[PDB]
């Protein structure tokens, strides 16, 4: 239950 | 009522230019 | 239950 | 139950 | 029950 | 029950 | 019960 | 019961 | 009433140009 | 009433040009 | 009443040009 | 009343040009 | 009353040109 | 009422140009 | 339950 | 009421230009 | 597409001897 | 695409002898 | 794409002898 | 992309002899 | 991309003899 | 990207003899 | 990127003889 | 990046003979 | 396997 | 395996 | 394996 | 393995 | 392994 | 291993 | 290992 | 190990 941002996430990543 | 108006977000995941460039 | 953003996500990733 | 964004997602990813 | 965005999704991904 | 976006989906992906 | 977008879908994918 | 978009679908995919 | 008017979203998944280009 | 008017969304999944190009 | 007027959506799944091009 | 007027949607699934092109 | 007037939709499933082209 | 009007979001996943470019 | 920032996340990382 | 109006966020994950560039 | 072709010409367009 | 081709020409467009 | 090709020309466009 | 190609030309565009 | 190519030309664009 | 290439030209753009 | 290349040209752009 | 390359040119841009 | 051994392909253009 | 041993491909253009 | 041993490819352009 | 031993590729351009 | 031994690649451009 | 021994690559440009 | 012994690469540009 | 012994690379530019 968040506003204008991420919440309850686990993993986030770009890669190169 | 949880959040207001005119909210803005912008998430960029940018692995930009890679390799060989001869412009 | 989120506004103008991600929530309850698990994984997010670009790749290259 | 979200507005103008993602929710209840699990996986998201580009690839190359 | 979302507006102008994704919800209840599981997987999303481009590929190349 | 969503407006002008996806909901209750499971999988979405381009490919190439 | 959605408007001007997809709902209750399961799978969607281009391919090539 | 949707307007100007898909609903209650299961599978959709181009191919080539 | 859940959300207001004039809402905008834009999600880009862009694995851009790859390979050999000789423009 | 759930959402307002003039809502806009645009989701792009673009694996752009690949291969050999000799323009 | 659920949603308003002048709503717009545009979803692109574009695996663009591939292969060999000699324009 | 569920949705308003002048609604627009456009979904593109475009696996564009593939192969060999010698224009 | 469920939906308004001047509604537009356009869904494209386009596996475009494939093979060998020597224009 | 949960969220207001004129909300904007933009998420970019851009693995940009890769390979050899001779512009 | 956060506003305009991340919460309940586990991992986040760019890479190159 | 949880959060106010005109909120802004911007998260950048930018592994910028890599490789050889001869502009 | 699979141009799995060996030991001969394949997918040629214009082989010519102009003179 | 798989141009798995050995020991001959493959995907040529214009082989020419102009003179 | 896999140009897995050995011991011959592959993906050529214009081989020419102009004179 | 895999240009796994040995002992011949591969991905050439314009080989020419202008004179 | 893998230009795993030995003992021949690979990915050339313009080999020319202008004169 | 892997230009794992030995004992020949690889990734050339313009080899020319102008005269 | 891995330009693991020995005993030949690799990643050249313009080799020229102008005269 | 690994330019692990020996006994030949690698990553050159403009080799030229102007005269 | 795609092709055998001792393969030859000779091409001659003359003017 | 794609091609064998002792392969030859001779091409001659003349003017 | 992609190609064998003692492979030859001779190309001659003349004017 | 990609190519064998004693490989030759001779190219001649003349004007 | 990618290439063998005693490999030759001779290129001649003339004007 | 990528290449063998006694490899030669001679290139001649003339005008 | 990447390359062998007694490798030669001669390049000649003339005008 | 990257390269062997008795390696030569001669380059000549003339005008």
């Amino acid at each position: 239950q968040c506003c204008t941002s991420i919440c309850s996430l686990y993993q986030l990543e770009n890669y190169c | 009522h949880l959040c207001g108006s005119h909210l803005v977000e912008a998430l960029y995941l940018v692995c930009g230019e890679r390799g060989f460039f001869y412009t």
